[PDB]
């Protein structure tokens, strides 16, 4: 390939993925009479410890005071949720089997059998997007790009530094404007295809919350995490 | 439990 | 606010 500068610097950002996933697996082999939903809870809600680790040593938000990161990270810790496990689903998917943080494959039949409407409705609209990904090849260049533009939003208010987070938005999309055009030169549309991948990323993330928050008033999210107190505002 | 116990297995 | 946030964010 052929990486622009700024991506070769957000590229170096990406955690060694072999590691978090045994961290993930060791942890939940701990906490042992657990319920199949509440498991996948504290296996969601270590992935987003795994999430503020990644942005915090990242390149323009490590620079950002406190308050500014938080105020970022409480708008987008469910799309960078979702991304995380879209992007997971392109590389190591394969046919009928959601492949987890952890590095197993439950069959899709597993999920069909036992999902609930609601849940139903979540994880075919991600199904849906996972497949128009699959159909862009979708890469890790472009991955990274989506999470930064994710991360640094504009839709954000009371920022104190508005002025890092715009110019961030600007370099990262100029940047992926240049990646599209080199590599995938005849392949014009490719650049606006991931953009407009954004909002629905935006659409999952915002109606798994209104699950996850629907199920945390029915007593089936075990007691309180980083996951429920970022739903918490 | 189930679901853990599945994943380890396989 | 959110107090485990800001515990993660800072060390
Ligand atoms: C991919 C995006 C969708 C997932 C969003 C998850 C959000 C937060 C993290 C929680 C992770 C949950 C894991 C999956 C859930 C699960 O364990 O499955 C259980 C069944 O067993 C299983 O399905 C076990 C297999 C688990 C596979 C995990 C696949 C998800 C991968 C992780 C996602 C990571 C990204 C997250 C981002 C936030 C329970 O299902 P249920 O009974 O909760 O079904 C929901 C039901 O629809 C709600 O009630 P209702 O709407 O039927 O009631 C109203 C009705 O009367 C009118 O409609």
């Amino acid at each position: 390939a052929s990486i622009p500068h700024l991506i070769l610097e957000l590229l170096k950002c990406e955690p060694d993925e072999p590691q978090v996933q045994a961290k993930i697996m060791a942890y939940l082999q701990q906490e042992q009479k657990l319920s199949t939903f509440g498991l996948m809870c504290k296996m969601a809600d270590q992935t987003l410890f795994s999430i503020v680790e990644w942005a915090r040593s990242s390149i323009f938000f490590r620079e950002l005071k406190v308050d500014d990161q938080m105020k970022l990270l409480q708008n987008c810790w469910s799309e960078l949720l979702i991304l995380d496990h879209i992007y997971r689903q392109v590389v190591h998917g394969k046919e009928g089997s959601i492949f987890l943080v952890t590095g197993q494959q439950v069959d899709y039949s597993i999920i069909a059998s036992q999902a609930g409407a609601t849940l139903n409705n979540l994880m075919s609209h991600a199904q849906e997007l996972v497949a128009k990904l699959r159909s862009l090849q979708f890469d890790q260049r472009e991955f990274v790009c989506l999470k930064f533009l994710v991360l640094f939003s504009l839709d954000v208010k009371n920022l104190e530094n508005f002025q890092l987070v715009e110019g961030v938005q600007e370099q990262v999309n100029a940047a992926l404007l240049d990646y599209t055009m080199c590599n995938y030169p005849q392949q014009t549309e490719k650049f606006g295809q991931l953009l407009l991948r954004l909002p629905e990323i935006r659409a999952i993330s915002m109606q798994a919350e209104e699950y996850l928050y629907y199920k945390h008033l029915n007593g089936d999210v075990p007691y309180n995490n980083l996951l429920i107190e970022m739903l918490h505002a | 439990n189930a679901l853990l116990r599945y994943l380890l297995d396989k």
